[PDB]
RNA sequence: CGCACGGAGGCGAAGAACCACAGAUUUCCGAAUGAGAAUCUCUAACAAUUGCUUCGCGCAAUGAGGAACCCCGAGAACUGAAACAUCUCAGUAUCGGGAGGAACAGAAAACGCAACGUGAUGUCGUUAGUAACCGCGAGUGAACGCGAUACAGCCCAAAC
RNA sequence: ACUCGUACGGUCACUGAAUCCUGCCCAGUGCAGGUAUCUGAACACCUCGUACAAGAGGACGAAGGACCUGUCAACGGCGGG
RNA sequence: GCUUUACUGCAGGCUGUCGCUGAGGACUCUCACUCCGGGAGGAGGACACCGAUAGCCGGGCA
């Protein structure tokens, strides 16, 4: 398939969004990435 | 139950309408301010996909170029002539005061002006009957007897490929190619082949027509099938 | 148009209006349909004005026949906008009046004799 | 004495006979080929338009509107119907021609406001009314005395709304008393019986 | 120095944080308005429809949103009638259009406890399941008046 | 829509290549044509009625029907004695 | 769901009548209206179309 601009700017941003919780936010919390996507075993929009 | 055949026609889908965007030309009578004077010459014959006849394209001494529909005979490089004062050959246009009686015509007009309507179609042609200062008589392919305003301009002779109806189709395929070139839907399934929700002759444990097939003209669409408001059937008596 | 019956020669429109003029700088005029029709029918117009361009025609349609079961003369004037200066306006005027004339007395009634002849 | 006024209304009490009858077979054949909505420099009916709150001023303005004579262009049902709502032919719309005219004309106008309207008679296949609308944003009618109020902005839509002098009358608004019941304040919130 | 208690660091007595009011900034798509497009792009833009008009987009208006309420239009069926067609469900569900902070209504061509009487309009209580409707079946169903609430009365067209 | 189409067309149906053939029946039903006479609604018209109206009757009479004819490669039928 | 000479209706077709609609039991005309014609202009014409109503047919549909 053939991206846009744009289409590429969100599925940009989709895997920015699969990143983890980082370690620090565990730390200050005192203790989970409830959108975490996998490539085949989810499906993105579009 | 559902709507037959011939009433799906109507809504103008796809499946049953003519392949217009590979149709040639709206052949119809060039226009003339008056006078007559107006040729041309015929610089190719072509095949018309609308009408499985030739057609000849013409270019005129104004420069127009327009395809006309081609009575038989007519080659390259003849001259072709369209106004009141005319000369009386086969492919030339004149209005029927102008055509002697007894010559077999061709594209007459139903409305001086409207550009041809009767007598397109393969080998057939219209016979010139009687002449008046108010009305025209000619017979039309059908046999019938139609008196017209003598304005009405027609084409001389009989149109080109006479003959075409003589050879048989003898398989499906030929037909399928010439239906593929027209607005209709074709194979045909008898209504008596479906289902009662189908089509009025519909249903039954074998295939006959429910009632009888003469149908009244007042009926209506869902309803109009079979043999419509017939003034009699079969061959005998 | 369907009020008007007789056509009204160029020259002798403008012997009228001219005379319309002297009208409002020495006698009285009334300007407009409404205060026309009060005069036809108060007895007080002498010569009454009617133009010919006036969209919609409902609104003069009544003069011609109120004007003649009043004895009262009238005259028709090609452009509204004519008559309406002549009345001293800036704007048109369907129709005017000359309530009592001044230095015109002569020229009115050869006018409205004139207008008798052309039926 | 009379007023010039009250003979065009007097004209207009026999569309049929005289001058008016001369005048409108002529006039229709021009109003024919017009539009749907068409503006209109003065009235045709000038007692008329002044008797509804017409002024010759900045920010009043009149157009002539068509609309199709008969009852409801209905489509007949395409599922279960009782035979009480089996009907097509004889069911016609609740609200009339003139009212009908009046939206036609608001909706070419967006911006004014729909003041009265009035007929201009007829032929075999249509009728005609002329819609007098007011510019609410002119100041020339936003200091008028008398139709300022139009200028309110309640008053917005008042057409669509049936505000209008054709609406409250068909709305069944006319009577104060008996026959009223159903439709005073409110046809809706009498339950639509009205 | 947000939720959020970390690490590094920083800010605050030049009165920070924090709160109220006011103001600045305020990408792209979006009524979406120069034109096109799945939030991007192409070469000056009130696009479109209108009013006024210096007749030039010069000055203006409309569009779309909002929990329901409100007003104007279109308008079912299951169901009930122990079946069912009128009737009923119901002018309900749903659909089209539109306003406001509320809408709508409203100063009698009214009422008609018939009078020597009442006196704009909504609404609440009542009148009353009364009158009236109805395969006179099932069902349907007001008003005048009265007691309250709140009270307010005016402007044109024409005559001149 | 058919249709840039015009009876050698295109619509609506039946039968189902070729070959040899395709009888009899129009009473019923369908379709179509005709029709002296009969029947046939509303408007308008006339009489009665009502100071008006409701209403009753009359006159005229369209398509349709009665009646007549055509038609079965229309629906169908082709027996008892 | 389907059928039909089941009950009741609704579209649709045919037909009369009123409106559009005009001039001089049959007829002429042109000006509305319709169509043809680039147009000039031609054909048609108070009919047709459309709006309304009445009778008939009407499992096409509910
Ligand atoms: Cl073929
Ligand atoms: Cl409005
Ligand atoms: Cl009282
Ligand atoms: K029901
Ligand atoms: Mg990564
Ligand atoms: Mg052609
Ligand atoms: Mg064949
Ligand atoms: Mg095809
Ligand atoms: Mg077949
Ligand atoms: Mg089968
Ligand atoms: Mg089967
Ligand atoms: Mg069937
Ligand atoms: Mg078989
Ligand atoms: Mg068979
Ligand atoms: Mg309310
Ligand atoms: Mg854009
Ligand atoms: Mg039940
Ligand atoms: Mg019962
Ligand atoms: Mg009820
Ligand atoms: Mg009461
Ligand atoms: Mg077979
Ligand atoms: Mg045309
Ligand atoms: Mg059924
Ligand atoms: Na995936
Ligand atoms: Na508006
Ligand atoms: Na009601
Ligand atoms: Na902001
Ligand atoms: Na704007
Ligand atoms: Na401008
Ligand atoms: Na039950
Ligand atoms: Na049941
Ligand atoms: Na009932
Ligand atoms: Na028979
Ligand atoms: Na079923
Ligand atoms: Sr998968
Ligand atoms: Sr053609
Ligand atoms: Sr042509
Ligand atoms: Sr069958
Ligand atoms: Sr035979
Ligand atoms: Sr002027
Ligand atoms: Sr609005
Ligand atoms: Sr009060
Ligand atoms: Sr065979
Ligand atoms: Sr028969």
């Amino acid at each position: 398939g053939k991206k846009s601009k744009a289409t590429k700017k969100r599925l940009a941003k989709l895997d920015n969004q699969n990143s983890r919780v980082p370690a620090w936010v565990m730390l200050k919390t005192d203790r989970r990435n409830h959108k975490r996507r996998h490539w085949r075993r989810n499906d993105t929009d579009e | 139950g559902r709507r037959i055949q011939g009433q799906r026609r109507g809504r103008g889908t796809s499946t049953f309408r003519a392949p217009s965007h590979r149709y040639k030309a709206d052949l119809e009578h060039r226009k003339v301010e008056d006078g007559d004077v107006i040729a041309g010459t015929v610089v190719d014959i072509e095949h018309d996909p609308a009408r499985s006849a030739p057609v000849a394209a013409v270019e005129f001494e104004d420069g127009d170029r327009r395809l006309i529909l081609a009575p038989e005979g007519v080659g390259v490089g003849d001259e072709l002539q369209v106004g009141v004062s005319a000369e009386i050959a086969p492919g030339n246009t004149l209005p029927l005061a102008e055509i002697p009686e007894g010559v077999p015509v061709c594209n007459v007009e139903s409305s001086p002006g409207d550009g041809g309507k009767f007598a397109r179609a393969s080998g057939v042609n219209a016979q010139l009957l009687t002449h008046d200062r108010n009305v025209a008589v000619v017979k039309l392919p059908s046999g019938e007897m139609k008196r017209l305003d003598p304005q009405c301009r027609a084409t001389i002779g009989v149109v080109a490929g006479g003959g075409r109806t003589d050879k048989p189709f003898v398989k499906a395929g030929n037909k399928h190619h010439k239906m593929k070139a027209r607005g209709t839907k074709w194979p045909n399934v008898r209504g008596v082949a479906m289902n009662a929700v189908d089509h009025p002759f519909g249903g039954g444990g074998r295939q006959h027509p429910g009632k009888p097939k003469s149908i009244s003209r007042n009926a209506p669409p869902g309803r109009k099938v079979g043999d419509i408001a017939s003034k009699r059937t079969g061959r005998g008596g | 148009p369907v009020y008007v019956d007789f056509d009204v020669p160029a020259d002798l429109e403008d012997d009228a209006l001219e005379a319309l003029e002297v009208a409002r700088d020495t006698g009285a005029v009334k300007k407009g349909t409404n205060e026309t029709t009060k005069s036809i029918e108060r007895g007080s117009a002498e010569l009454v004005f009617v133009a010919e361009d006036v969209q919609p025609e409902e609104i003069v349609m009544h003069i011609p026949e109120l004007a003649d079961e009043k004895g009262v003369p009238f005259i028709f004037v090609e452009q509204q906008d004519d008559l309406g200066h002549a009345a001293g306006l800036e704007v048109g005027s369907a129709a005017a009046a000359v309530t009592d004339a001044g230095e015109a007395d002569a020229d009115v009634e050869d006018i409205a004799d004139k207008v008798e002849e052309l039926r | 004495a009379r007023s010039a006024y009250s003979y065009i209304r007097d004209a207009w009490k026999n569309p049929g006979d005289g001058q008016l009858a001369e005048l409108q077979w002529q006039r229709q054949q021009e109003w024919r080929n017009e539009g749907a909505v068409e503006r209109i420099e003065r009235p045709t009916r000038l007692d008329k338009a002044r008797s509804q709150g017409y002024k010759a001023k900045q920010g009043v303005i009149v157009a002539r509107v068509s609309v199709r004579k008969g009852s409801a262009r209905k489509r007949r049902h395409k599922a279960g119907r009782r035979s009480k709502r089996q009907g097509v032919t004889r069911i016609t719309r609740r609200k009339d021609i003139q009212r009908v005219a009046e939206e036609r004309a608001s909706r070419t106008f967006p911006n004014l406001r729909v003041l009265n309207s009035y007929s201009v008679g007829q032929d075999g296949r249509q009728k005609w009314h002329e819609v007098i609308l007011i510019d609410p944003n002119h100041p020339a009618i936003q200091n008028d005395d008398d139709l300022s109020w139009i200028c309110a902005d309640d008053q917005a839509d008042r057409v669509f709304r049936g505000l209008t002098g054709a609406g409250r009358r068909n709305r069944g608004l006319s009577g104060k008393g008996k026959g009223s019941e159903k439709t005073r304040p409110s046809l809706r919130s009498n339950g639509g019986k009205g």
